[PDB]
């Protein structure tokens, strides 16, 4: 994957200019951000179990999905969809550090649309549940550290749509 | 013996008692206990989660049978059972995965761990010191994976498992010696080091008081 | 809806009270 | 890391085999990018065609990052 | 099913049915009859199996219902009976299957995770199934009440 | 794989129904059923090198497929074509067995049109030889047994048409 | 037998035995007196049924007793029935077991091999298996005959 | 392996004997002893956890064992234990269906004495645990069923002995 | 610890350790000294820490100690506390190797395993840990505090 | 595996020295040598079959390891037995073409008395199997051939024995 | 592997003993030697081909063994050797790195000799070759670092004699 500081360095690499004043300036700019990308990372870790649980029961349960016809219904169906939360919290999380949005594209975004059509998983729901998420870190890592880590959760929610 | 009908004279045994039985030389038990896995995209979880439990015993050694769960990959389980990679992709996964690293190769040397790849992809041991030679060079000069990825793409993995099924014990006898070595690294060398170096046991203690 | 659920649940509130009973080694 | 998601159709014309090949014969699967030469080269020796190539994770003529 | 069990042993050894699994199947559709009655005394009585398991089971472990306790109010009481009821049904999918496959996709594989993140407590679980276990087995005859017990059993044995 | 018996928990199970009496007619008709496909798949696997031969002298030899320039010419063509039939046959027996025609869809008919053409295997050709071994197996299994056996055959040669 | 099939599926899965598995061991046993009857039958009749059906498979096939044939001579035709005893040793073994692994075990595995080098003709070998099945089942009861022809329709099937 | 249907065979093909009625007699009994088996088997699969932790608490634990030092001691080694008891107690269960002890020998007892010494678990105590899991189960079986199963135990721990 | 785990990658690719691998090497031995100060101060006041964390925990969960509860006794209360000076001590060992490898061996591997068969609830003993942190925190310097904090957290986060 | 030609060099290249007339004439015997070879073996592989059936007549068949209790007793024996007749021939062939027995030690007689030993298989009936299959060849080989033939037959038997 | 750090930790933890001051001493022993160290550590990783060149000029060299009928004689056994001295020299600043000797014993040392004797490969030799290749490093690294890279390359030659 791609994170900022190489970003900076493809694109310049492609041009085969050295480093410039500019690119330095981007590179700065992240070097401040990371102090509290590294402080919001180990509250999500830290409460990462607490976070799925709170989404889901703000969105998923206790509702049609959960019930028999749903596609949580069954416990093999249930435990799936809170895998995949997961899943999405660890690599906004990994986003975030990076300060790249490119990870999410590669490892998460990429054909989940049509294999969660193919499977009959509901789209909105599960942009409903990363929102629910988002909402609940937001208030665990703080407004300045919320900001960041909202623009991930964001990144993902409109790929999924 | 005249009188005796000849056919059942023929059938007849001298030696009686004190001769060789069914399971005498190979035996019926390695036969059969030999399936063949190929997960099928329509097959059932419960289908599909026999087969999959079946890699994990075969590649990592999990003599009970069900990994726990530290021992998993998810992310490639998901994506055997979506049917995105085949059987033959998630072994090779497996082997480049961490917990194969520092069960199997961290532990042993690099001769052991080329015995410890052919056992546990493609199921037998070593047919001969110039294959082991290869292997170690291998370890030597690139990775543990670039030695995984070798033996699955070798053409004798591909034509025993090919790209659906599942590796098995399979004891050879085709090559000379390998039928023996076959029998000593899947029947009596159980896995003896402990993968992890942290709190030695002390011998003592032995008898609970 | 659970709604035999919801009325036999509270029914089987009302006719028992378990804070009291406290766990019972057995 | 790059990502190929391939397609092939592979024949045995070495010998007949009695249980079911199906997935061996038509096999849609993803290949990481280290591993795809070796891969065609074998799926071509087999006398095996390779129906599509798609590129499903990384980026064409991407200096970094691969 | 049996069927289903028989046939996929079949076509991974690709072969046609052994003379065993031919016999297999034959003794199962003779039970068949049998099962369909046992499934449908325990249909009629899930009312009744699963209030009365309840109960037992909130006398077993009060604190489930006490403030403190996870299951504690009306609502959390009824998702906790719900939860049986489903497990009852579950149990007489299985005696007509005459094997667990229905029972174990639907409600074994994941049962693990699905319950630690509600904080829902297992090692009691088991117990609501074992008292089920005991209120069901009372309305069936002896014969019938072993074969439904055996299924009952794996429930717990898989939690 | 699903079997009848299990296809009837399935529909109930998604309406979250507990199991009533007209889902039991259902299942009761099966376990009828029963005993009489048992003696029919014993009859098939004992005679099953021969419903092949039959089956092939009926359609497939003498003609121009056999002759040279044709898809069965060459003897590992023959053999992978007989091996194709037994095959057929084989799963035919197990979801006469079964009562359902799933496992066909799952095992059989998935890949195989695609397959096909890849080879040059003339499916029209394929079908044909199902047909003709459905009769050959009509005879065997006697008329009770003929009709449950005729609908899976059916079913295979409508899916590979 | 099936009691060693079951523990081998167990193993496979490693699992304890499954409900319905368990369900298929207690039929197994309750079976077992009614198969030792079968099998007792079979062993008292056993040189009439090979005696006949020896002559069943040679009407059914001059050949084979004839100069050409494999059987042709005193010698050759005694080593036909013998193997025709010896399945029919394995058919009784299987029936008191409930499974044909016995039978397949000492019988089916390599036979093409074994047959091909001796040159004696696989589907003979069948016929007189089949001939042996219908002097069987007259002497066996009619429930009996059916449980036996299933041992014999397996012999029949994995060797033709 | 071998059962005990199988080995009455198996004596009685090596000397090329058809069965006769004095085989016959030691066929029957197994017979009568089977219904006991089955039901003493799904007792044991069904309170397999409780007999595992109830053989612990008698033998290994509370003890030097799991104290710093002891093979028990780490989370790793307890879990490593108690999976190697649970091994045990289902091949003890399988010998008991099949009413032979060889497929202990085959699968169990293979190289086991060695590996331990190699890694230092202590088979006395080993020993012990297995001893432990007799007196439960036999409890759990009742007295018939307790004298089938013990042999089986027993002869797992003369094996490691 | 640091060390090992960059050795082992390097082993793995059969490479000479990375200059980032390096670097991270340099940096770990330069924090050695803060690290082994903050592993004393927790065992000078373990005693105090082990005691004040069951307090809060007791509190939080009346059940452990009760009838029903594991544990319920005095044996059966002090082992409880036992586990928690063992894990207090795994912590130090970690901070010393800035590294939870130390840690992960001798504690979280298996733990589920080993707790679900002595019947102990996990929340309950992830829920001692958390205690241990507070209590611990307030000892330690602000930075110091962080620091540890990650360990602490790493523990909470595997039991669980 | 080593030939004659190679054997000759490699005794060369470990003295350095460079190819001499002595060396020369070595070689020169083998080129005469091998036309003969070469037919002989063609002889061979054209009746191997036959020859295998012929050997198994004279020696192993007709006796008491074929009645039961006998290690070629059941299918499954007789045919691994064959089987091995024909791996001896095989090498034995190859070894008359290289002229050299270091392939029978390297591919045939390395293990094999010890697997032996383990399977029960009898030694000295193979060794037997191996005499009658050289006597078989002989006839078919013609007499110059058959000294080369019966070299490598005898050295097949002696490192059994 | 166990590092220094991971070694004291060991110590204290099979005794159950929380890390004390003495302990705690040792482990700052090393805190300081870690800095040169890892400079010496780049400085033989940059230097490797050459320090093998000079070290088989050295030992290996115009000798018996690379002339024929020599254990390094043909390129094949060269290049063997070669490798095995970059093995060698990998593994010793891995452990001069660690502070251990460990990694030494568990990968390079276990099982050496008695490869190497049935190889045939001269101990005696190896040994001189390593002891060539401490005498280079020693130059290289700087004589601080020379005493602790040297107890690592006499650890290695001790074990292999
Ligand atoms: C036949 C003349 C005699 C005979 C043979 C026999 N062999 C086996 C079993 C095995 N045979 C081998 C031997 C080889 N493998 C090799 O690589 C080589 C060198 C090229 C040989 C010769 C092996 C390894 C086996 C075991 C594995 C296998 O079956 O493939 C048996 C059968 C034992 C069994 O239980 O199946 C027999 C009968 N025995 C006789 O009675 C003849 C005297
Ligand atoms: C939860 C919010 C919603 C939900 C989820 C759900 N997903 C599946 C099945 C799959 N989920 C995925 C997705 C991924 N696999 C990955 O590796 C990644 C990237 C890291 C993702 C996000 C996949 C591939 C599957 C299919 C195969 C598999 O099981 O692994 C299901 C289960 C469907 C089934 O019956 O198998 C469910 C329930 N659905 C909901 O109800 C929520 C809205
Ligand atoms: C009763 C034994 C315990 C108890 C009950 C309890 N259950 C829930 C909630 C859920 N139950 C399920 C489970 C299932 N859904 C399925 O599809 C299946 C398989 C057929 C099962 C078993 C679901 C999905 C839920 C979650 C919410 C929902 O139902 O939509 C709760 C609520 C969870 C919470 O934390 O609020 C409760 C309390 N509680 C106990 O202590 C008893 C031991
Ligand atoms: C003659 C030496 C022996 C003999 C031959 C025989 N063959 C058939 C029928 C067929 N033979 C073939 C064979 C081939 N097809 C190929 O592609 C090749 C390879 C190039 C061959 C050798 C085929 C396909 C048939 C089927 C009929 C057809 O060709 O369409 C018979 C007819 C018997 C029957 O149909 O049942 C016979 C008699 N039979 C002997 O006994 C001779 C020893
Ligand atoms: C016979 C009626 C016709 C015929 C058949 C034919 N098939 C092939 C090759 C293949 N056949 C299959 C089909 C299957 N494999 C499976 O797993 C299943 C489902 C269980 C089926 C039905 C496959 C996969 C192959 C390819 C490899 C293989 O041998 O399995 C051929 C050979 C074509 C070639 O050149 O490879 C033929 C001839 N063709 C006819 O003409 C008959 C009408
Ligand atoms: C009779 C139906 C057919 C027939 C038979 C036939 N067999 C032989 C020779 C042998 N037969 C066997 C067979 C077995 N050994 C086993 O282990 C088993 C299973 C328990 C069997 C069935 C063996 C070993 C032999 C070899 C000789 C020996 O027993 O030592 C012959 C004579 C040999 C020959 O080729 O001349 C014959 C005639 N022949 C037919 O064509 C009949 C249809
Ligand atoms: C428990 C009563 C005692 C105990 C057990 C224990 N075992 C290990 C490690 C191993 N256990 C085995 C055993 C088997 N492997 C097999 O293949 C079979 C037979 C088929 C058995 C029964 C093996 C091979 C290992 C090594 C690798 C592994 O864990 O898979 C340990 C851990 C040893 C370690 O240092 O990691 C322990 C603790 N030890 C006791 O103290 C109890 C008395
Ligand atoms: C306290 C937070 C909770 C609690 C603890 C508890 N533990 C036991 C018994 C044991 N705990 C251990 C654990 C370990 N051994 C190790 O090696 C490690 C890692 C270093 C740990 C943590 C062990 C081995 C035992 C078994 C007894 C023994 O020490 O030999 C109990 C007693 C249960 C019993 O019946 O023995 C208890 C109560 N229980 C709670 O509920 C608290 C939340
Ligand atoms: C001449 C074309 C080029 C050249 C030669 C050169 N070689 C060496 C040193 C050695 N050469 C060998 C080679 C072999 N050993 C074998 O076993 C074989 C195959 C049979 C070969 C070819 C060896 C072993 C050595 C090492 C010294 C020794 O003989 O013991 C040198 C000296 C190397 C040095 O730098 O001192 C040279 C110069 N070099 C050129 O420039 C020519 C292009
Ligand atoms: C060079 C100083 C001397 C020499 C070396 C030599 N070694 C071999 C063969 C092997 N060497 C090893 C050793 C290792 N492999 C490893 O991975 C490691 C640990 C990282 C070591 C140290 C091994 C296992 C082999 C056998 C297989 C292989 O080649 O990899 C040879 C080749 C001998 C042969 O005939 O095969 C040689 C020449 N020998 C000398 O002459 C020098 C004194």
């Amino acid at each position: 994957m791609q994170d900022a500081i190489t970003a900076v360095i493809n694109n310049y690499d492609v041009q085969g200019k050295y480093l410039d004043g500019a690119a330095l300036d981007k590179l700065k700019a992240y070097f401040t951000t990371g102090a509290v990308r590294v402080r919001a990372a180990a509250v999500i870790s830290s409460n990462a179990t607490t976070i799925i649980k709170e989404a889901a029961a703000k969105a998923l349960i206790y509702s049609d999905l959960t019930r028999p016809g749903g596609n949580m219904y069954t416990t093999r169906r249930y435990a799936a969809c809170i895998r995949d939360m997961d899943y999405f919290l660890r690599y906004a999380t990994y986003a975030m550090l990076a300060g790249d949005p490119s990870i999410l594209d590669e490892r998460v975004l990429n054909g989940l649309k049509e294999t969660y059509n193919s499977l009959g998983v509901p789209i909105a729901a599960t942009v409903g549940g990363i929102q629910a998420m988002k909402e609940v870190v937001g208030g665990l890592v703080g407004p300045d550290a919320a900001k960041e880590a909202s623009i991930y959760f964001d990144y993902l929610s409109s790929g999924l749509s | 013996d005249m009188s005796r009908p000849m056919f059942l004279e023929l059938g007849r045994s001298f030696k009686g008692a004190d001769g060789q039985s069914v399971e005498v030389g190979v035996g019926t038990l390695r036969r059969q206990l030999e399936h063949i896995y190929r997960i099928a995209p329509d097959a059932t979880r419960s289908e599909k989660d026999v087969a999959i439990n079946a890699i994990y015993r075969q590649v990592l050694d999990v003599f009970a049978g069900i990994p726990p769960s530290y021992l998993r990959l998810s992310e490639a389980e998901s994506k055997l059972k979506n049917n995105e990679i085949s059987v033959r992709e998630f072994v090779r996964r497996l082997g480049r995965s961490e917990n194969y690293r520092k069960r199997f190769f961290e532990p042993y040397s690099s001769p052991k761990v080329v015995e410890l790849l052919t056992k546990h992809f493609l199921g037998r041991a070593p047919i001969s010191q110039q294959e082991i030679s290869t292997y170690v060079q291998i370890l030597g000069t690139k990775g543990l994976a670039a030695a995984v990825d070798a033996i699955v793409e070798s053409p004798e993995y591909l034509t025993i498992f090919n790209e659906d099924i599942v590796p098995y014990r399979r004891y050879p006898t085709l090559p000379a010696g390998n039928y023996r070595a076959s029998v000593r690294v899947n029947d009596e060398e159980l896995i003896s080091q402990s993968w992890s170096s942290l709190s030695p046991t002390y011998t003592g203690y032995q008898y609970v008081t | 809806s659970l709604g035999s659920w919801l009325d036999a649940a509270r029914d089987l509130i009302s006719q028992n009270d378990y804070s009291q009973k406290a766990i019972e080694v057995e | 890391s790059r990502y190929f998601k391939v397609t092939a159709c592979i024949p045995s014309l070495k010998r007949v085999r009695t249980g079911r090949e199906l997935q061996n014969t038509f096999f849609t699967k993803l290949v990481p990018y280290e591993n795809w030469f070796t891969e065609q080269q074998r799926i071509q020796k087999a006398g095996g065609k390779v129906l599509s190539v798609k590129l499903f994770t990384g980026v064409q003529g991407a200096n970094t990052g691969v | 099913s049996v069927l289903t069990k028989a046939i996929v042993n079949a076509d991974a050894e690709a072969r046609y049915l052994s003379p065993g699994e031919l016999d297999r199947i034959k003794s199962f559709v003779a039970s068949g009859e049998r099962r369909l009655r046992i499934a449908q005394t325990l249909t009629e009585a899930r009312e009744r199996i699963v209030k009365q398991a309840g109960d037992q089971l909130f006398q077993k472990r009060p604190d489930v219902v006490s403030p403190g306790g996870n299951a504690y109010g009306e609502k959390m009481t009824a998702l906790c009976l719900r939860d049986l009821d489903y497990y009852l049904r579950l149990v007489t999918y299985g005696i007509v299957a005459g094997d667990v496959t229905p029972i174990e996709e639907i409600g074994i594989i994941g049962v693990k995770e699905m319950y630690n993140s509600l904080q829902t407590p297992i090692p009691a679980v088991a117990e609501g199934v074992r008292a089920m276990k005991n209120v069901a087995t009372s309305l069936l005859s002896g014969d019938d009440a072993a074969e439904a017990g055996f299924y009952f059993d794996y429930l717990v044995g898989a939690m």
